[PDB]
C-alpha cells in the first residue's frame, strides 16, 4: 500500500490549488480516504474524508466552502481542491487511508455496499505530504554572503567557514561547496522565516585550517523559485 | 474543536508514562473509536493505537490505550529513547467527522549527553555596506535535541531582532540548530561585544563577537 500526494505550492491569499494523491498496492475503490494536514511546527488537523464510492463527504468546519475533497476510481486518485486559500491554510497535506474491511455479525462478515470497506475508524496508510504555502509575500532571490573563517573559527587542525543566504522566498535554497567536490565537513542549516516573511538560512563547511589561502573555497547557492543561482568565493580574516 | 492534551510529559527509561486525551459526549465519550498515534521529526504519524485499547499488527505490547468516560489514555511502559517524539489522539464524531488532539511532546530524560559546538560569525564587510547586519550563531553535534539559546549585548540581555529555529536531527543522528541576531550598523557599532549563549544540559557555551576584530 502506497499514497503519494502532489500539486502543492506557492501561493497568494485568495488563489487556488488542486491536490492529487495517487494510491497503489490495494483496492483503492473499496476503501475511505482522508486528507490531513499538518502546519509548521504545529499539530494534526484532520481535513476531510470521502467515502469509498465518493457517495459520502466530509469536511472540518474550518475549511468548509473552501476545500473539497473528491475521487477517482478508475485513475485510483484521490483530490482536494482548494479555493479561496487563506494563510492558515499554509500546511503540509497527508493523503491517508482509512483502516477497514468487513464487518462481524452472527458468524458472518459483512461489507458494504458492492463489497465495499466498513470504517475502522483509524488511518493505517500515510503518504509522506505535499508542501502548501500561502502568503502574501513576493518572489525573490537570495542575498548571499560570506562568513569568513578566522582564528576564532578554528578548531586547532580544522577550520569552519560558511554562507549567509539571506532574505529569499519562497522555499526551498539548496547549498553545495566547490560544485559539489566538498561533501565532507559540509553542514547546512534549516531555514528560519524572519517576521518580514522572508527566509534566511546558512551553510558550514569544515576544513583543513593549513589549507586557508592556498585552496579556494565557494558556496554553490540553488534558489529555483526565482531561477537564481549564486556561486560565492569565501574569503579568509587575517584574524 | 480540538481534543485536550497535556503540552509535553516526561520520564526515564524503563518507566512508565500516560498521555491523557480529553473530548466530549459526542467524540471520546460517545464512541468506542478512539486511536493515538506516534510522530518522529520530518515523519508522517504512525498508528500505535485503535479503538481505544486495540494493538495494531507489529505494535509493541508496552503501548497500551483505555478510556473513562470523555478522558482517553495512552500508556507507555518501558520507556525507551525510541519512544521520543509527538503524540496524538484521534476520535471519530456525532458529525461523522475526526478530531485529533492537540498532540503532547513526549521527551525521554536521563539520556546520555552530548555537549554543542557553537560557531558564531559577525557582520559581514559586504552586508554591512547593503546597510544590514546579522549575526550568525550556528549549533551542532548536541544531543538530547534540547537547547536555550539567549543572546548578549554587551553584558546585557537581547531579545530583540532574535530568530532561533527549532532543533532538528543530523544525519548522523544528533541535533543541530541557529540562531539569528539582526541589527543595525550603528546598533552593531554601538557595543564593545555581543555574545551568543547556548544552555544545553545546565550547561552554557558562550561565544563572543567585536566589532573591534577584523
Ligand atoms: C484531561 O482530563 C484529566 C481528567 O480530568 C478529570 O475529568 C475531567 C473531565 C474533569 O472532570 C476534571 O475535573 C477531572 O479531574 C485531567 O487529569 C487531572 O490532571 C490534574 C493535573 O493535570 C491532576 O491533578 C488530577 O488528579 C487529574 N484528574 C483526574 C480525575 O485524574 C487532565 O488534567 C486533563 N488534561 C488537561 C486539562 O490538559
Amino acid at each position: 500500500q502506497r499514497l503519494v500526494e502532489s500539486g502543492g505550492g506557492v501561493v497568494q491569499p485568495g488563489s487556488s490549488l488542486r491536490l492529487s494523491c495517487a494510491a497503489s498496492g490495494f483496492d483503492f475503490s473499496r476503501q475511505g480516504m482522508h486528507w490531513v494536514r499538518q502546519a509548521p511546527g504545529q499539530g494534526l488537523e484532520w481535513v476531510a474524508f470521502i467515502k469509498y464510492d465518493g457517495s459520502e463527504k466530509y469536511h472540518a468546519d474550518s475549511v468548509w466552502g473552501r476545500l473539497s475533497i473528491s475521487r477517482d476510481n478508475s485513475k485510483d486518485t484521490l483530490y482536494l481542491q482548494m479555493n479561496s486559500l487563506r494563510v492558515e491554510d499554509t500546511a503540509t497535506y497527508f493523503c491517508v487511508r482509512e483502516a477497514g474491511g468487513p464487518d462481524y455479525r452472527n458468524g458472518y462478515y459483512y461489507y458494504d455496499f458492492y463489497d465495499g470497506y466498513y470504517n475502522y475508524h483509524y488511518m493505517d496508510v500515510w503518504g509522506k505530504g505535499t508542501t502548501v504555502t500561502v502568503s502574501s509575500a513576493s518572489t525573490k532571490g537570495p542575498s548571499v554572503f560570506p562568513l569568513a573563517p578566522s582564528s576564532k573559527s578554528t578548531s586547532g587542525g580544522t577550520a569552519a567557514l560558511g554562507c549567509l543566504v539571506k532574505d529569499y522566498f519562497p522555499e526551498p535554497v539548496t547549498v553545495s561547496w566547490n560544485s559539489g567536490a566538498l561533501t565532507s565537513g559540509v553542514h547546512t542549516f534549516p531555514a528560519v522565516l524572519q517576521s518580514s516573511g522572508l527566509y534566511s538560512l546558512s551553510s558550514v563547511v569544515t576544513v583543513p585550517s593549513s589549507s586557508l589561502g592556498t585552496q579556494t573555497y565557494i558556496c554553490n547557492v540553488n534558489h529555483k523559485p526565482s531561477n537564481t543561482k549564486v556561486d560565492k568565493k569565501v574569503e579568509p580574516k587575517s584574524c | 474543536s480540538a481534543l485536550t492534551q497535556p503540552a509535553s510529559v516526561s520520564g526515564s527509561p524503563g518507566q512508565s508514562i500516560t498521555i491523557s486525551c480529553n473530548g466530549t459526549s459526542n467524540d471520546v465519550g460517545g464512541y468506542e473509536s478512539v486511536s493515538w498515534y506516534q510522530q518522529h521529526p520530518g515523519k508522517a504519524p504512525k498508528v500505535v493505537i485503535y479503538d481505544v485499547s486495540k494493538r495494531p499488527s507489529g505494535v509493541s505490547n508496552r503501548f497500551s490505550g483505555s478510556k473513562s468516560g470523555n478522558t482517553a489514555s495512552l500508556t507507555i511502559s518501558g520507556l525507551q529513547a525510541e519512544d521520543e517524539g509527538d503524540y496524538y489522539c484521534k476520535s471519530l464524531t456525532s458529525t461523522r467527522r475526526r478530531v485529533f488532539g492537540t498532540g503532547t511532546k513526549l521527551t525521554v530524560l536521563g539520556q546520555p549527553k552530548a555537549a554543542p559546538s557553537v560557531t558564531l560569525f559577525p557582520p559581514s564587510s559586504e552586508e554591512l555596506q547593503a546597510n544590514k547586519a546579522t549575526l550568525v550563531c550556528l549549533i551542532s553535534d548536541f544531543y538530547p535535541g534540547a537547547v536555550t539559546v539567549a543572546w548578549k549585548a554587551d553584558s546585557s540581555p537581547v531579545k530583540a531582532g532574535v530568530e532561533t529555529t527549532t532543533p532538528s536531527k543530523q544525519s548522523n543522528n544528533k541535533y543541530a540548530a541557529s540562531s539569528y541576531l539582526s541589527l543595525t550598523p550603528e546598533q552593531w557599532k554601538s557595543h564593545k561585544s555581543y555574545s551568543c549563549q547556548v544552555t544545553h544540559e545546565g550547561s552554557t557555551v558562550e561565544k563572543t563577537v567585536a566589532p573591534t576584530e577584523c
